[PDB]
RNA sequence: GUGGCCUAUCGAUCCUUUAGUCCCUCGGAAUUUGAGGCUAGAGGUGCCAGAAAAGUUACCACAGGGAUAACUGGCUUGUGG
RNA sequence: UUUACUUAUUCAAUGAAGCGGAGCUGGAAUUCAUUUUCCACGUUCUAGCAUUCAAGGUCCCAUUCGGGGCUGAUCCGGGUU
RNA sequence: GUGAUUUCUGCCCAGUGCUCUGAAUGUCAAAGUGAAGAAAUUCAACCAAGCGCGGGUAAACGGCGGGAGUACUCUCUUAAGGUAGCCAAAUGCCUCGUCAUCUAAUUAGUGACGCGCAUGAAUGGAUUAACGAGAUUCCCACUGUCCCUAUCUAC
RNA sequence: CUUGUGACGGCCCGUGAAAAUCCACAGGAAGGAAUAGUUUUCAUGCCAGGUCGUACUGAUAACCGCAGCAGGUCUCCAAGG
RNA sequence: GAUGGGGAAGCUCCGUUUCAAAGGCCUGAUUUUAUGCAGGCCACCAUCGAAAGGGAAUCCGGUUAAGAUUCCGGAACCUGG
RNA sequence: UGGUGAACUAUGCCUGAAUAGGGUGAAGCCAGAGGAAACUCUGGUGGAGGCUCGUAGCGGUUCUGACGUGCAAAUCGAUCGUCGAAUUUGGGUAUAGGGGCGAAAGACUAAUCGAACCAUCUAGUAGCUGGUUCCUGCCGAAGUUUCCCUCAGGAUAGCAG
RNA sequence: UUGACCUCAAAUCAGGUAGGAGUACCCGCUGAACUUAAGCAUAUCAAUAAGCGGAGGAAAAGAAACCAACCGGGAUUGC
């Protein structure tokens, strides 16, 4: 259901453009956190041990 | 002002006399007569307007043909002298 | 409720486009043959002012290649065309200001105006004063080229396409101050009856979403789903994000 | 001894479901599922003899009411004087 | 289950005029035997002009007043693009 | 949406909306698939969008407190706690607020003050020349508005 | 003074109708003279011009406001101090 | 606002040049002759919509109870043939 | 439910028409002066502006004047706002009722608007108000019980014939 | 070259036919609400009123893909 809108409204893109307008709706920022998220999960086992 | 100073701008007929009825009731431009429907091939009548159909129906004219229907059937549509 | 001044302007009864002095749709020359394997030269007779719009127009004078006459195309000014000029349309056309060459015979860093999006709808693109598109790359296999629009938007269109080269004339116009109610009132008065717009926090609630209240205020959120219906969507509609970035 | 020492401690129709009879019916004739009946309970209406239910109107409307408020008058005189 | 095809369906233009394939004629081209290909394939100092089934060439007619065919203007498929 | 110019437009994305090209079994229709049954049928798996999870957004709707400690800091609530400015203002209940001025005398006016019931920044804040059949206060001139009434003309 | 017009100048993010109709130019189809023509965009001469409206008021009495209503209702001309 | 078309159970709706085989124009040729056959030209594409827009052409004098740029006398002009 | 209205008025379009006399004095330009130059000053010219005083015109602030069974179902008088444009207006034309149009008052849409008018459904319903037509004779009450979205009403018992 | 066939046209071609009215009754489509439920939404009003199409002296239906379960009846319509 994602992969149908890209192939419908974000065929003719390029990486600039892609780039520009992930950062500017917040995406990025969501999945940078995910990463986060994950890397104090191993961390906090790190502490732990 | 809106009573008798805004009745005295009045002089531009919306309707005229219409062909098929002589009632001054033809729109003029919408090109439609409000009464019997012309320029429609129909003639303007409704269920609700009994009366008015009662106004405009036959019988209320002169049925110059219509009246002699019954006469030539009685006497068998005869043909000759 | 009532049905709300947007809702109304669809019907076209009173919001049709006032066209009584305009001089006929601004179009390129249809795409016939001779654009097509070579070029034709015609004349700039006058340049006119349009009314209702921002840039001037250009009468060319073309000769029909199949019949004894003379054709008589509107075209969008460029800037720095003048009276006189010959203008040359085709695939083998000099690439000069004022020519009508396909998109695919032009280089990098190319300025174009009244691009056609297809070729053959006779111009769609940067077609309002000081407007134009620029050429970003070309792609001969599966033969498209990427363009840069007014909007910043990149496109991908047919390298078959025509654009006149340069930019629309009248460009800075937007620039001066109306400073007047009357100017703006002259301005729209042979564009379209849009003119002047009451606020809808101002309105009685059968008239707005937004009228109402004790005091004039919007009550709900302004940011309207794009999944709203008609008589709904009033205000910003599907906004990203709003506010005033720094 | 047919619940709580006595005086309070609780619930119709329709629908669903359970128990009993394993009985009656599915109407051209049978068998088996399924469904419908009979007798006795349960699921609940606290506005508790038991409608399925948010506001606003200073833009307002209708039928009425002195059975009913917002003056005066009347009785009263706490309060006031 | 992943990719192409066109005739259904859909969009657009034109007074449905130059579509596709092949061939000439030039240029590049390296040919490893003879041509593999690829580009072209009448117009750019100038606010003139461009029309009479086209002049010329050629073959007929029955010469006369002229008339017709081919070429000029390459073939093939009738898919308007 | 706000409403010339000048000068600025502080903090908050927790809520309600709006918006993502994120991540992907939680919710999860019809059709389709599988099992059981003699079949009606029952049960499961799978399961699109949207919800749910994760971000952004206040010139979007809006919000801009407490309690301690000691102007300051730390805690809660609920995200952040009213910044620059302005004020008994058309916004201040108490209130005829307090001080000054204006007058013989002022619940009026103006200038200040500010724990402001309940001011405040495009819900726009502050300022502002010119303009106004807008609202309010004072002064000069002027007068039957008044002391206090009288007289004349036409109808 | 009223009015017509000419040449100008200012203004615009406003640059301020269309068609019937008439004329000219380019072009050279065709027709053409010598005992004769060719021309009726030169002059004179001949015939016909159908249909419907046509009076009057246009307002403190002819229109609209229940009316002979101090109301309303478009426009042209405009003497002397 | 018809037609060609396309919707709508339908009264009817859309659209005005649209996915139409959409017509008439002059020269003449023939002088059984009527107007076909010799030809050749052209593709708008119904129609309605202004008594203030555009637009062929008339003035003076006289005349009635009541009409006049309309009648009478004189003097012009335009269109069609 | 089905029809009729933009002759008033709201708005857009098309085509026409109308608007004394003054005041202020914008760009551009000319002459003189000064300056070393940038450029400044003085005197003219010119005639700009959704400028201003003020007629016709358009409107309607106050007297809370007149009138208020009127001249008038909105008028009259004085005082006023505005008066070259976002001006005023004729005719043609477009938009029609949960629809139009609105510089926004719920305003206007034929003296009708917080949903026009006409006819029909329709003799709509009303626990609510009003009325309900001759005489005499005999008998003769109740405002209490129980239940009801019951409290201005019913059912039921009682009282009465 | 000529003659067929198929399909599609044009004629002020030869001859015809349709429209509109009426509409009490008839055959269809479309389709409410007032009202009742002592409120009201399913229901009711009502497969009605209004609207639209189409006939006749009647129309429609009609000679069983019927009713039955009996010792079986026998097109349709109406009481
Ligand atoms: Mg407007
Ligand atoms: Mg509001
Ligand atoms: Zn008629």
């Amino acid at each position: 259901g994602k992969l149908k809108k890209i192939q419908k409204k974000y065929a003719d893109q390029d990486e600039t453009e892609r780039l520009l307008r992930l950062e500017a709706l917040g995406t990025l920022k969501g999945i940078e956190k995910q990463q986060q998220r994950k890397k104090e999960e191993i961390m906090k086992r790190e502490v732990r041990e | 002002g809106k009573g008798t100073p805004s009745f005295g701008k009045r002089h531009n007929k919306s309707h005229t006399l219409c062909n098929r009825c002589g009632r001054r009731s033809f729109h003029v431009q919408k090109k439609t007569c409000s009464s019997c429907g012309y320029p429609a091939a129909k003639t303007r009548s409704y269920n609700w307007g009994a009366k008015a159909k009662r106004r405009h129906t036959t019988g209320t004219g002169r049925m110059r043909y219509l009246k002699h229907v019954s006469r030539r059937f009685k006497n068998g549509f005869q043909t000759g002298s | 409720g009532r049905v709300i001044r947007n809702q109304r302007k669809g019907a076209g009864s009173i919001f049709t486009s006032h066209t009584r002095l305009r001089q006929g749709a601004a179009k390129l020359r249809t795409l016939d043959y001779a654009e097509r394997h070579g070029y034709i030269r015609g004349i700039v007779k006058q340049i006119v002012h349009d009314s209702g719009r921002g840039a001037p127009l250009a009468k060319v004078v073309f000769r029909d290649p199949y019949k004894y006459r003379l054709r008589e195309e509107i075209f969008i000014a460029n800037e720095g065309v003048h009276t006189g000029q010959f203008i040359y349309a085709g695939k083998k056309a000099s690439l000069n200001v004022g020519n009508v060459l396909p998109l695919g015979s032009v280089p990098e860093g190319t300025i174009v105006s009244n691009v056609e999006e297809k070729p053959g709808d006779r111009g769609a693109l940067a077609r309002a004063s000081g407007n134009y598109v620029i050429i970003i790359g070309h792609n001969p296999d599966e033969n498209k080229t990427r363009v840069r629009l007014p909007s910043g938007a990149k496109k991908v269109i047919s390298s078959d396409a025509r654009g006149v080269i340069g930019v629309i004339a009248g460009g800075g116009r937007v620039d001066k101050p109306l400073l007047k109610a009357g100017r703006a009132f002259h301005k729209y008065r042979l564009k379209r009856n849009s003119w002047p717009k009451t606020r809808g926090v101002a309105m009685n609630p059968v008239d707005h979403p937004h009228g109402g209240g004790n005091h004039q205020h919007i009550g709900k959120a302004s940011t309207i789903s794009r999944g709203a219906v008609s008589g709904q969507k009033a205000g910003l509609i599907a906004a990203r994000r709003t506010g005033l970035l720094r």
